[PDB]
RNA sequence: GGCUAAUCCCCCAUGUGGACCCGCCCCUUGGGGUGUGUCCAAAGGGCUUUGCCCGCUUCCGGAUGGGCCCGCGUCCCAUCAGCUAGUUGGUGGGGUAAUGGCCCACCAAGGCGACGACGGGUAGCCGGUCUGAGAGGAUGGCCGGCCACAGGGGCACUGAGACACGGGCCCCACUCCUACGGGAGGCAGCAGUUAGGAAUCUUCCGCAAUGGGCGCAAGCCUGACGGAGCGACGCCGCUUGGAGGAAGAAGCCCUUCGGGGUGUAAACUCCUGAACCCGGGACGAAACCCCCGACGAGGGGACUGACGGUACCGGGGUAAUAGCGCCGGCCAACUCCGUGCCAGCAGCCGCGGUAAUACGGAGGGCGCGAGCGUUACCCGGAUUCACUGGGCGUAAAGGGCGUGUAGGCGGCCUGGGGCGUCCCAUGUGAAAGACCACGGCUCAACCGUGGGGGAGCGUGGGAUACGCUCAGGCUAGACG
């Protein structure tokens, strides 16, 4: 008995609270993005929206959040702020997206 | 080579899709004669463009749904509906034959 | 039959039905026996046949043909079940396997010994 | 209506040599007068030509027999021993070029309707085509 | 293990001469002379008309038991001779004798049959240099079947070789009678073999 | 990882080898890719050994990795000579 | 609760490049290029420490491996005829590496079925294998490919990859520990135990080979594997002697009492030398490694056995297992005695109620022979489900008759198409098996090398007689 592939069990448990974290970060900074879009707040959204923007690529760097559901992530993020922030549009900040 | 059919549109009654029908041909193979054996095929009319007694091609294409993996090509022969008129006799033949 | 009627129905394959239902189709079966007894056999015979019911491994309950002149079989015994009928005894589907379980081969038996399963004797 | 004008053709042939008759009218088209060509240049019968009956086009089949014979049944030995459809509407039968059978060992012929034309069994084999087999003669 | 026990018994009951014995198959001493008729209490007796199976069986019986082979390998080498292209009969007949002993038994090495195969199973045969103690090898066109120089002091090989002098051997064969030496030079044909059977009844036999 | 690799496919007491290219994962005697080459260890024939050279060339600028026995029969008939 | 290191984790910078929204272009389903804007990188260790090695980061591509999709093919029952509510489609959304009712909300009312839906029964599928003249029938053990499962059921986590046999969570059954609160389990891995069963093996040897995992390497791990063991379970090869030897010993058998048989068979004469004894004794093994050359090429060198002192070679050497079925016909092999519708044999026909070639023994014979029989099962014969290849007046079989739906089938002439049909080229048809040739173990079984073949499907091209289709025409069928 008592074998040390018991060992991976215990870092996996390890990894999934790291990844988890990541996750759930990411969907709360995207819901409030999107949020001020809805609302009107362009400089907000945009700033919100760049940061997680950052935390998408940063969780693709590991193994929590690797390749294109990363960008599926930012593709969704980014064409529902842009949609949302066409009402009495007036995009502040400009720096997120391309003009 | 994306395979291609030939059919006559028997149904329209659905949103953005047509119900082909595509008959073939092939020898038994025991008894060697020619047999005539037709399937339905559910194909995707993106613009409502082809209506019913249409004789189209069908295409292999990327599912669009359950049940839905090809495209109309293009119209060859544009309305006979005796084809149509027989698939209708066909069906309503099964009224009979139950109890 | 025309060619497309064979088209439509066409032909029926044949399905054979086992005559040894000495069940999971196995070449025997032991059981244990039930009743040993002296039947009387069909129209044109006229002897008195040693046969056995038994109970199988199988959950069956059969009767099997008795071979050789002498058998040491009781109503108790355990016994193998060869399976093959006897034609003048309607009902025996089945044989037994002589010299296996309980049932000593044929004493004095010297012509066909691998049936009635008896050993090879000595010449002195 | 008639269902297989070829099979006709091969029947009303059969019985009319059956009973030793000299010619026989069978009604006309162009692939039974390929079929014609085909058994007059194998041999099968004296030949054949067109007629008119009662306005309508007709083909004169001539036979041949063999000479008349010794003992009892002084009738003469058939020419055409054997005759028979073999794709008929209802069942088609196609053979490609490896699937071309050797009648009677050679002895008969094999009638196939090919894209070249229509055959007998050794020029089909020699021009390397296959089709729809259509009678044995023999 | 082939057939062992009583043999001329078996030149008696297919009724033809077949030489197993070597010699005294030719002196008048084979008991199939002044005694041609089958062995048991049954064998003066009136011989009933025998059915097409008894005819076939008794021919394939009369080859098998002339070259001694077991019915195992026998079938098996028919069925070998089946297989290739040409005549079975003839084909059977040259694979047969391609057999080390019975080439042995051909070449004059031995006096029988079965002598060649106990000079071969012991080791007392060359094949291309090697030994062979293999009765069933087969020898190819052009292999040379000697005696070892060990065996070649041996007094019953002296004794065969010494009697072979002036005799004539098979045409597709040779031997060099000093030196022991021998050549399979091609396989023998329907007309090389003097065998009293009908091939094609052993052909026939197999048929069923 | 493709690898070049052996496959015992002789009998016993008598092994037989094909030099084979395959994917590592799968069995020894499985089903490969490439048979490029056979080897006798016994060394029972005139030719031992074979390759077709330009096959194996070819598998190793794909990056297969043969085996030190697999390399060092590759090179005894030349693969990686390269004067 | 406290301390601490890193190739563990986080932040910033650099943006080769990449990702994303928007615009443009070329392509055409989400392919490629481009512009601006936003976001994104990393790690060190080792030595012969001035250089190299083992690594790390972003990206393009290759390779291998897979995911999803589609045409076609894939058992039985119609005494299973109607099935269907995420069910069919749409819009938007969620989820994934990726399409999708995969999931979700709203909208529409669809979808499937006699061309076998739904239901029930059975069943892993294939390469192949057995049989068969072939078509076909049957089968899928072993080897190879794919699938599925890891006590039963559900679920996700980790990760490139699992919904994970020797990982995790929960429910259920069972076994074990228990301080009664609670725990530990999972051989359909190699042996082995037990049960069940007619029945299926050693708790073996070994890392020497081949392959795998990690490691710079040395090396470690490997019940994959390579061998050995047990079982006539199968295949193949081999022995139980060879030659001489009586018009023919005894015994046994039959008899017409004269004899016939066992039978050259034995005894015996000579020769060879299975076993066992003695000695030599392997191939499988060359790299990894060392060293020269620059850790390359190349050259050369050296360590490395389970099998096993086995295979094999040389020497010596003894005549030294035979059994099983059958003998009425099919079917090859016959007599005597004994038993008397008893005792029994039997695949079918049938034997035995006083001469039994059919029961039991003997003698003799036939068939095979380390086998021979039996049972079960598959194909065969069986043209007895008939495509090849059958039938329906009286033998099984014309429906009581009609009307007509679907379907099947379609006169003559011309033309267009080329769907069937045919031809060529090519791709695919893995390996093994099968076939052919050569070869390696003294032969074979076994194995290697090479060659050939192949239905089907994909693509390109061609032919148009027939079938089809479209257009036109005709009157012999049909109708008026
Ligand atoms: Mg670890
Ligand atoms: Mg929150
Ligand atoms: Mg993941
Ligand atoms: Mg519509
Ligand atoms: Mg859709
Ligand atoms: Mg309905
Ligand atoms: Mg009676
Ligand atoms: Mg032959
Ligand atoms: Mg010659
Ligand atoms: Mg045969
Ligand atoms: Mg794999
Ligand atoms: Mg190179
Ligand atoms: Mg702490
Ligand atoms: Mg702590
Ligand atoms: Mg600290
Ligand atoms: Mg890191
Ligand atoms: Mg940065
Ligand atoms: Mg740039
Ligand atoms: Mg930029
Ligand atoms: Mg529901
Ligand atoms: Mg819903
Ligand atoms: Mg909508
Ligand atoms: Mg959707
Ligand atoms: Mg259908
Ligand atoms: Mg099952
Ligand atoms: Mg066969
Ligand atoms: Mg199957
Ligand atoms: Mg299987
Ligand atoms: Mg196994
Ligand atoms: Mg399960
Ligand atoms: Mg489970
Ligand atoms: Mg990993
Ligand atoms: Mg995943
Ligand atoms: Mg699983
Ligand atoms: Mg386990
Ligand atoms: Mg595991
Ligand atoms: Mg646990
Ligand atoms: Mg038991
Ligand atoms: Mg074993
Ligand atoms: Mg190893
Ligand atoms: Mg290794
Ligand atoms: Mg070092
Ligand atoms: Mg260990
Ligand atoms: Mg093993
Ligand atoms: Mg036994
Ligand atoms: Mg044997
Ligand atoms: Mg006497
Ligand atoms: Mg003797
Ligand atoms: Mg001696
Ligand atoms: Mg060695
Ligand atoms: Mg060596
Ligand atoms: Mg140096
Ligand atoms: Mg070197
Ligand atoms: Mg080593
Ligand atoms: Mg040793
Ligand atoms: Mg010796
Ligand atoms: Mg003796
Ligand atoms: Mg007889
Ligand atoms: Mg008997
Ligand atoms: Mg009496
Ligand atoms: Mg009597
Ligand atoms: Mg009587
Ligand atoms: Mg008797
Ligand atoms: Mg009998
Ligand atoms: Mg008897
Ligand atoms: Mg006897
Ligand atoms: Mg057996
Ligand atoms: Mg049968
Ligand atoms: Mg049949
Ligand atoms: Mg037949
Ligand atoms: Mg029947
Ligand atoms: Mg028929
Ligand atoms: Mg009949
Ligand atoms: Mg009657
Ligand atoms: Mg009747
Ligand atoms: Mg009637
Ligand atoms: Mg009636
Ligand atoms: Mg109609
Ligand atoms: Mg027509
Ligand atoms: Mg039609
Ligand atoms: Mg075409
Ligand atoms: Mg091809
Ligand atoms: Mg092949
Ligand atoms: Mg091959
Ligand atoms: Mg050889
Ligand atoms: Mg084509
Ligand atoms: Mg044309
Ligand atoms: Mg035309
Ligand atoms: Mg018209
Ligand atoms: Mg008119
Ligand atoms: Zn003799």
């Amino acid at each position: 008995r008592n074998l040390s592939a018991l060992k991976r069990h215990r870092q996996s448990l390890k990894r999934r609270l790291r990844n988890k974290a990541k996750k759930s970060a990411i969907k709360t900074l995207s819901k409030k993005a999107i949020q001020l879009a809805q609302e009107g707040k362009a400089e907000e959204a945009l700033k919100i929206m760049r940061k997680a923007e950052s935390l998408i690529d940063k969780a693709a760097k590991g193994s929590t959040l690797h390749k294109n559901a990363a960008a599926r992530r930012k593709s969704r993020l980014m064409r529902k702020v842009r949609q949302l922030l066409e009402a009495a549009g007036a995009p502040l900040i400009g720096g997120g997206l391309s003009a | 080579p994306k395979k291609v059919l030939t059919g006559v549109v028997v149904s329209d009654k659905m949103q953005k899709t047509v119900t082909v029908l595509v008959e073939r041909q092939f020898p038994h193979p025991l008894y060697g004669k020619v047999i005539k054996r037709s399937k339905k095929y559910l194909a995707h009319d993106p613009e409502e463009k082809y209506k019913l007694g249409d004789v189209v091609e069908i295409i292999e294409s990327r599912p669009i749904s359950k049940r839905k993996r090809f495209r109309v090509l293009r119209l060859v022969e544009s309305g006979r509906m005796d084809l149509v008129e027989k698939y209708l006799i066909r069906r309503q033949n099964y009224q009979s034959l139950s109890k | 039959p025309t060619i497309n009627q064979l088209v439509r129905k066409g032909r029926e394959k044949v399905r054979k039905k086992s005559k040894v239902p000495a069940l999971k189709g196995a070449p025997f079966r032991r059981g244990v026996c039930t009743v040993v007894r002296t039947v009387t056999p069909k129209k044109p015979n006229s002897a008195l046949r040693k046969v056995a019911k038994v109970r199988l491994t199988s959950g069956y309950e059969v009767t099997a043909y008795i071979p050789g002149e002498g058998h040491n079989l009781q109503e108790h015994s355990v016994v193998l079940i060869r399976g093959g009928r006897v034609k003048d005894l309607p009902g025996v589907r089945y044989h037994i396997v002589r010299g296996v379980y309980d049932a000593a081969g044929v004493k004095d038996r010297k012509k066909s010994r691998s049936k009635y399963g008896t050993k090879k004797p000595k010449e002195a | 209506m008639l269902t297989d004008p070829i099979a006709d053709m091969l029947t009303r042939i059969r019985n009319a040599t059956r009973v030793y008759k000299e010619s026989t009218d069978v009604p006309a088209s162009r692939f039974k007068e390929e079929i014609l060509r085909i058994l007059a240049r194998e041999g099968f019968i004296k030949g054949y030509e067109r007629v008119d009956v009662d306005g309508k086009p007709y083909l004169r089949v001539y036979l041949k027999y063999g000479p008349r014979r010794q003992g009892p049944d002084p009738r003469p030995e058939q020419v055409i021993h054997h005759i028979r459809r073999i794709s008929k509407p209802g069942r088609r039968v196609y053979v490609g070029v490896k699937e071309i059978p050797r009648v009677r060992r050679g002895l008969g012929i094999a009638i196939l309707s090919t894209s070249k034309g229509v055959l007998t069994d050794r020029e089909a084999r020699k021009l390397g085509v296959g089709g729809e087999l259509i009678c044995e003669v023999w | 293990g082939r057939y062992i026990g009583p043999v001329c018994r078996l030149c008696r009951r297919e009724g033809v001469k077949l030489y197993l014995k070597g010699e005294r198959c030719y002196s008048p001493k084979c008991a199939m002379e002044r005694r041609p008729y089958p062995p048991g209490q049954h064998g003066q007796k009136r011989a009933r008309r025998p059915s097409d199976y008894a005819v076939r069986l008794r021919e394939k019986q009369k080859l098998r038991r002339i070259y001694g082979i077991s019915e195992r390998q026998f079938r098996n080498l028919f069925e070998e001779a089946s297989k290739k292209k040409g005549v079975t009969g003839s084909v059977f007949l040259g694979l047969l004798e391609s057999r080390l002993d019975n080439v042995v038994y051909r070449l004059g090495f031995a006096v029988s049959r079965r002598q060649a195969r106990q000079l071969v199973r012991h080791g007392h045969i060359t094949v291309n240099g090697r030994r062979v103690d293999l009765p069933s090898y087969r020898v190819r066109p052009g292999d040379e079947i000697a005696v070892a120089e060990k065996s070649r002091n041996l007094e019953l090989i002296r004794q065969n070789l010494e009697a072979m002098k002036g005799r004539k051997v098979g045409p597709w064969l040779s031997l060099d009678v000093e030196g022991m030496k021998g050549k399979f030079l091609r396989l023998p044909d329907r007309e090389d073999l003097a065998l009293p059977v009908n091939e094609q009844l052993v052909i026939e036999f197999y048929s069923r | 990882m493709v690898k070049i690799r052996l496959a015992r496919f002789g009998s016993k007491h008598n092994p037989h080898y094909r030099i084979v290219v395959t994917d590592a994962r799968r069995k020894r005697d499985g089903k490969y890719i490439e048979k490029i080459g056979y080897y006798d260890p016994r060394k029972t024939t005139p030719d031992w050994l074979k390759v077709d050279v330009e096959r194996a060339r070819y598998w190793l600028s794909v990056g297969a990795q043969p085996t030190d026995t697999a390399r060092r029969l590759l090179r005894q008939a030349g693969v990686f000579r390269q004067e």
